[PDB]
């Protein structure tokens, strides 16, 4: 199961459907029968036994998550969208039965981001089904950085294709430029490493900003180099070669515009990336063959990559596949009793009304953070403590 | 097989502006492309984008029929939608009449019999859209009905997006009673992820019929919330719910600079709202000779639509209550003409306030 | 071994136990005696409140030591 | 007649606003001073909402205790990050 | 190969020059450097050490040659989003030393700090608002010192630089000063003049400035209660206004 779960949890939905068929039949509702559906489905899928060894417990209520992206990312031939739905239709309810939903919405998020940043996203009419559906589980509060996430990429579509009706009344761009915006605080990706931006590609940013300066005032722009491909062609090898590739992977190619061949450490000096970074650009380059140094026998595991090394761009590329594609991817207890005593002198009290009079009175110790308060009151009200109202409102009462 | 990989390259990033050369080099992919792959509709794409100039209408009736079935499996929905859009934008402008007549009628009906979920929801919205900006509202009705006429919840997304058609279309029709019943619809769905223009149509009549009725709390939240949806998206209307939403801010007794979030302190200075920013500067601090000093002069950017000129009569008269108010606070007893002195109206009027 | 729990008002109480008996057996005991449930109990020795994961063995007294008791409301 | 040239970028950006806060409006001091009723008797911190709006944590405290709205947006205003 | 040696020797004798042949020089080089042909190794490495050279070079010179760098290097900022940086910061140093802050604040504006591709840190940020707020201030213009103290609001609070923060706050009294909210600046300065870090001479400044505006504050229950505290202050007798605190603290 730990090799290949993709067919373990196919095994879960058949033997679920078919058991009510049976009770009805003949049974007419046996206690017997009943009584152990309830027993195997809890402790038997729910936590296996190898979680323990294997110093991998997180993973496995997680495998659900992925499956649900394999759904949803561009593949080969993929299940019409005439028997997928009613397959969805009961995931939606055996999703309540699991207590932990909170690492459900984070992992999903996680993988919605790189499928939908990186164009990897299919049937996106369908994800806005899938999101909706996640909705009515919980609440918008649930969904608010999933639906965030797919606005903005709506957004963005529209932003390129008023960008393309903008390039007419100017000079056109020598390359085709699409940008995603993203947003701030609604998505896992922040800038971390350093860029110099190539001298070829610093026209059409300019270009960008001065229309994202008319259009939108007041908003900067964080671009994200590690997240950008593009493609570059070459026009004096023997052979017209289209290679698509990273920004990082583009400018390292570039750089030999003026010269055939540098050092690691000019390189290094002349983008500013950091070591880490730009030895596994390096690494997966050489895996390509598309950069090559003077010793053929020297081997790349066994001998450091120094940076002193001349690596010069190899002349007589003729690498037998024409398919390149280097563009792949490479306890505290204080807030709860704080809770109950609040709740103590009063006896009903709104969900926001209690926040605050916990979240910031003691705020100058261990600032709390919001969702470390909500999942106590949960686990609180889960154990016959606040028992909030049955639906007016939302007040949590106590004891009633 | 080998030969595919190698020529399709050769065809595509060689540009090969001389015709009669590349068209007999890509008729044999079609032809030979057996397996079920997405670089078949790639290449067929570049005829319709060089070709279609050098007129050949006659040549493009019998390619027509087979265009429409690779949509359906050899690619995927997002790239055939997204090949659409780019074509069809962009000739809207080149007159064509001849052309754009017979070219929905046999498109709609091929169409329709193979794709009725979500594909065909989406161009029939598209092609209602063009109907509004025509200024022609005989035959959306007809392409509306069928439209809402789909679910007798779940699907709020469509919903919305027919719903706002409707109040798009009956904004241009001057009518008010379907303008009620359309925003009270669109409440009962909570399940909706749409454009962030799509709720700002819905958004926008609801602040409006809330000002028309006199619920001017529920109009600043409606304002706020379009306002803010036409700014990531869109842009011309964008400073219009701005205005509105100053107004509104106004109108429910003050409170609060609506230039401190930081969606409107941008647009503060803009030229189009820097009358509004001064207005509601003047309203809060209450300053008559300010506030009526910014009503003269900007008569033609304040007192122009009915919107605001309706709304008018209204102010004037909650600042002057404040300015009265805070005037007699230390007085026991205080002289009327005096009073009308310092809210710049008749002594007759002041009795009535 | 045979302990005397006293209360604010000084009711005593003897309550017999073995020197392996841990707090809970006190608060059950104590509750076999009068009713009072163990949440809603707090048990001092020499001024500092007992904590309620230790089986007594820095409280030997073998000479019934005085216990304190104080009601508290559930949770604070 | 370049000697190499480039076809196609897809750039991946992040939009934020220019400032981040600068004034909070219900006592009109910005975000770091004491919201006037700590100025008085000596703490302060930030508080923002699902609306991403910052005020005062007294501020909107006391705004709280009458109202259960956002004073900007005037949506419904629930806590978020502290 | 012939530009490493050829051109360096060039560049290394031309930066001598006598008079106005100098101007007619550097015209010509620098375009050539502003050339996309020009890689960013021998341009953006050598534009640093060709500022460090400049401030040597007499200040009245230095105004002309500084703007029309700008200028070149306006098509390509971000490739040289340092330099302009160091540019602009010498030319404000050259303009303030003249008596003149409305240009020496304008220049600094134009640094991008928030839109800008390299990320400044927080120190420096911090002491460039500051001094922007200042050469406002000393242009009589408090809507613009307001506006620039404001952001230097949202760095000293993690700034790891304890003089700067004295700095800010000093600032920050001047400019409520300025904008005639006397009773708030009244108290920032009292809190200064309580600062062991701070010298003794300036120290009397604060308490000095902080008796000039509580004075001119509106009378009221806040002022009262100010003017109690500064009068049970033992070093306001130093001051030239000790007299009329005084009789003011008595209500006279
Ligand atoms: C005698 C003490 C130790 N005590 N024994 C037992 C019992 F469980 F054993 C229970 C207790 C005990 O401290 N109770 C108590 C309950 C409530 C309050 C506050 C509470 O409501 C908050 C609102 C104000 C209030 C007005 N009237 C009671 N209060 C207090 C209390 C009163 C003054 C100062 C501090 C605390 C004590
Ligand atoms: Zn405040
Ligand atoms: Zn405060
Ligand atoms: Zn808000």
């Amino acid at each position: 199961a730990l090799n290949d779960p993709k067919m373990y949890v196919q095994t879960v939905l058949d033997v679920h459907k078919k058991y009510n068929a049976l009770v009805m039949s003949a049974f007419n509702n046996d206690a017997g029968f009943v009584a152990a559906l309830d027993k195997a489905c809890g402790r038997f899928i729910n936590n296996n036994a190898v979680t323990k060894m294997a110093q991998s417990s997180s993973k496995s209520p997680e495998l659900l998550a992925r499956y649900c992206d394999s759904l949803l990312k561009k593949s080969s031939k993929n299940p019409e969208e005439a028997e997928l739905e009613d397959t969805l239709n009961q995931v939606m309810v055996v999703f309540k039965y699991i207590e932990d939903k909170d690492v459900f919405q984070k992992f999903y998020a996680k993988m919605l981001a790189k499928r939908l940043v990186h164009q990897n996203s299919a049937s996106d009419d369908a994800e806005a089904s899938m999101i909706s559906k996640l909705k009515q589980a919980c609440g918008f509060e649930y969904t608010s950085k999933l639906q965030r996430m797919f606005q903005d990429i709506g957004v963005s579509k529209d932003l390129n294709e008023q960008f393309k009706k903008h390039l007419t009344n100017s000079e056109p761009l020598d390359l085709d430029f699409s940008i995603q915006v993203l947003s701030s605080g609604s998505w896992p990706f922040q800038q971390s490493c350093t860029f110099a931006l190539p001298s070829e590609l610093e026209r059409s940013y300019q270009r960008f900003t001065a229309f994202y300066a008319s259009r939108h005032s007041g908003r900067k722009l964080t671009w994200l180099y590690q997240l950008s491909k593009g493609e570059l062609v070459t026009n004096c090898f023997k052979n017209r070669y289209t290679l698509q590739a990273s920004t990082f992977q583009m400018a390292i190619l570039l750089q030999y515009n003026t010269e055939d061949a540098y050092t690691v450490q000019q390189l290094t000096d002349s983008t500013q990336i950091k070591m880490d970074i730009l030895a596994q650009v390096l690494q997966i380059l050489l895996k390509s063959k598309l950069l090559v140094l003077e010793d053929e026998n020297a081997n790349v595991d066994e001998v450091e990559l120094k940076p002193d090394t001349l690596i010069k761009l190899y002349l007589g590329y003729k690498n037998k596949k024409l398919r390149v594609n280097i563009n792949v991817p490479m306890r505290k207890l204080l807030i709860q009793a704080a809770i109950v005593r609040i709740m103590k002198m009063r006896k009903v009290l709104k969900h926001q009304q209690l926040l605050g009079e916990v979240l910031t009175q003691l705020s100058s110790r261990f600032k709390p953070r919001v969702p470390v308060i909500k999942k106590c009151i949960d686990i609180l009200i889960e154990k016959e403590y606040l028992e909030r109202v049955d639906g007016e409102k939302d007040t949590y009462s106590y004891l009633a | 097989n080998v030969d595919l990989e190698n020529q399709y390259y050769n065809s595509k990033a060689l540009k090969e502006d001389d015709p009669k050369a590349a068209l007999s080099s890509f008729q044999k992919v079609l032809e030979l492309e057996g397996e079920k792959g997405e670089w078949g509709f790639k290449a067929l794409k570049q005829m319709i984008k060089i070709n279609f100039k050098l007129t050949n209408f006659p040549e493009m009736m019998n390619r027509y029929k087979q265009l429409l079935t690779y949509i359906r499996s050899a690619v995927t929905r997002n790239y055939s939608e997204k090949s659409i859009n780019s074509i069809l934008d962009y000739i809207s402008t080149s007159k064509q009449m001849d052309l754009l007549q017979e070219f929905y009628e046999t498109t709609l009906e091929a169409l329709k019999d193979a794709k009725n979920d979500r594909l065909w929801f989406k161009t029939n919205t598209k092609l209602g859209k063009l109907y509004l900006e025509r200024e022609e509202y005989g035959k959306l009705q007809k392409i509306l009905r069928q439209l809402h006429q789909s679910c007798q919840l779940k699907k709020g997304t469509q919903l919305l997006e027919i719903y706002a058609l409707e109040i798009q279309m009956y904004t241009a029709q001057k009518n008010n009673k379907k303008l009620k019943a359309l925003y009270e619809q669109s409440l009962h769905i909570k399940s909706a992820i749409p454009h962030p223009l799509i709720m700002g149509v819905i958004r926008e009549c609801g602040g409006k019929m809330h000002l028309r009725e006199g619920e001017f709390e529920k109009a600043h939240t409606d304002f706020f919330e379009a306002f803010k949806n036409y700014d990531e998206s869109g842009s011309p209307r964008r400073t219009t719910c701005l205005k509105y939403l100053v107004l509104a801010n106004m109108l429910m007794k003050s409170g609060i600079n609506p230039f401190d979030s930081q969606e409107a302190k941008p647009y503060k200075n803009d030229p189009e709202i820097l009358a509004m920013t001064n207005l509601v500067s003047a309203y809060q601090n209450n300053d008559i000779t300010e506030f009526e000093k910014i009503l003269k002069t900007n008569h033609s950017n304040i007192m122009d639509d009915p919107f605001i000129r309706e709304h008018i009569e209204e102010l004037l008269r909650n600042i002057r209550t404040q300015v009265l108010i805070k005037l007699i606070k230390p007085y026991t007893r205080i002289h009327i003409p005096f009073i009308s002195k310092e809210l710049n109206i008749d002594v007759a009027d002041v009795e009535s306030l | 071994m045979l302990i005397k729990v006293k209360t604010l008002t000084g009711k005593e109480i003897e309550i017999d136990i073995e020197p392996t008996d841990k707090v809970e057996r006190i608060k059950e005991r104590v509750e076999e005696k009068e009713g009072i449930p163990p949440q809603q109990q707090r048990l001092i020795y020499s001024g500092k409140q007992m904590n309620d994961e230790k089986t007594a063995a820095d409280y030997k007294i073998l000479g019934g030591s005085v216990l304190h008791l104080v009601l508290a409301l559930r949770g604070g | 007649k370049k000697r190499f040239e480039v076809k196609k970028w897809n750039a991946v950006a992040l939009w934020a606003w220019d400032i981040v806060v600068d004034n909070c409006a219900i006592c009109r001091n910005h975000i770091m001073d004491l919201c006037i009723e700590c100025q008085a008797n000596q703490e302060c911190t930030v508080a923002w909402g699902v609306c991403n709006h910052a005020f005062h944590f007294h501020c909107i405290s006391r705004w709280l205790k009458t109202r259960q709205v956002c004073p900007l947006d005037n949506r419904e205003w629930e806590f978020q990050k502290y | 190969k012939d530009l490493a040696g050829k051109y360096r020797q060039i560049l290394e004798k031309a930066i001598q020059l006598s008079g106005a042949e100098q101007l007619e020089a550097l015209k010509a080089f620098v375009e050539a450097m502003v050339n996309e042909n020009v890689s960013l190794v021998i341009s953006r490495q050598l534009l640093t050490d060709f500022c460090t050279h400049l401030p040597n070079l007499p200040d009245s010179t230095a105004k002309e040659i500084y703007h029309f760098t700008l200028e070149k290097i306006q098509p390509r900022v971000i490739s040289f989003e340092e330099q302009v940086a160091s540019i602009r910061q010498h030319l404000a140093s050259i303009y303030e030393k003249e008596e003149d802050w409305r240009n020496a604040a304008q220049v600094l504006v134009g640094i991008p700090l928030e839109t800008g591709q390299k990320q400044y840190n927080v120190d420096y940020k911090l002491e460039t608002y500051l001094k922007i707020a200042r050469l406002y201030l000393e242009d009589d213009d408090p809507v613009q010192a307001e506006a620039y103290i404001n952001r230097a609001s949202l760095l000293q609070n993690e700034s790891t630089n304890e003089q700067l923060q004295i700095h800010y706050k000093v600032c920050y009294a001047r400019v409520l000063d300025y904008r005639r909210k006397f009773i708030e600046a009244a108290q920032r300065y009292n809190e200064l003049s309580y600062k062991t870090i701070v010298h003794e001479s300036e120290r009397l400044e604060a308490l000095k400035h902080a008796l000039h505006c509580t004075i001119l504050a509106s009378a009221g229950q806040q002022r009262s209660r100010m003017l109690a505290t500064l009068f049970k202050d033992e070093r306001c007798q130093q001051l030239a206004a000790y007299g009329i605190l005084e009789k003011m603290y008595l209500d006279r």
